[PDB]
């Protein structure tokens, strides 16, 4: 499906850092622990990407795969269904823009 | 943890939030898995 | 329950409640509870 990955304890997470400091100064005051994480891991901190987003980010799409990453991803949703605009619009509740 | 640290205005204001984006995952997931096909639903509007 | 209150305990649920309740943390989570009573050798209470 759509924005599902709803990884409720991330965002609890993401959330309260924001509200504890909105503009991350305090992370650039203390490189020595901002550090230690990777941007990509930072990157969630401001961006919504929850741990399921991020390891699909991350996964490989080869050729060798594509079908089963299709059923991992897609499941049972025909790629021909899927392929189609209106479709799609509606499975990622985008704007016709 | 850090839910604790939060004062009380900063605690309604993350559950406020937190509640909004419950709902749009909570319905997306349902209208997929869910809704039983005779009720055609294929947005939120819908499922309202 | 035992609730481990050690300022390095890594606690559960119950060791977060308090500090949510009590608006604080680890650190002087400890420290209260030493602060009233002394004989408590461990950081460990009783949900008492």
């Amino acid at each position: 499906s759509g924005a599902t990955p709803y990884h409720d304890a991330y965002e609890n997470v993401r959330e309260v850092i924001q509200l504890q400091d909105p503009g991350l100064e305090q992370l650039n005051a203390s490189p020595a622990i901002a550090g230690l994480m990777h941007q990509a891991s930072l990157l969630g901190i401001n961006a919504s990407i929850s741990p399921e987003l991020f390891n699909i980010l991350t996964e490989e799409i080869t050729e060798g795969n594509a079908e089963e990453l299709y059923k991992k991803n897609f499941g049972n949703i025909e790629p021909a269904s899927l392929a189609m605009p209106e479709y799609l619009k509606r499975y990622y509740n985008l704007s016709d823009e | 943890v850090l839910t604790a640290g939060l004062n009380s205005q900063q605690a309604n204001t993350l559950h406020a939030f937190l509640d909004e984006s419950r709902s749009a995952a909570l319905s997306t997931y349902y209208i997929r898995q869910v809704a039983k096909a005779a009720a055609a639903i294929k947005s939120r509007d819908d499922l309202y | 329950e035992e609730i481990d209150l050690n300022s390095g305990s890594t606690g559960d649920w119950r060791k977060t409640i308090l500090k949510r309740a009590f608006n604080i943390d680890d650190v002087s989570l400890f420290r209260l509870l030493k602060i009233t009573d002394h004989d408590n050798k461990d950081g460990k209470i009783k949900n008492n």
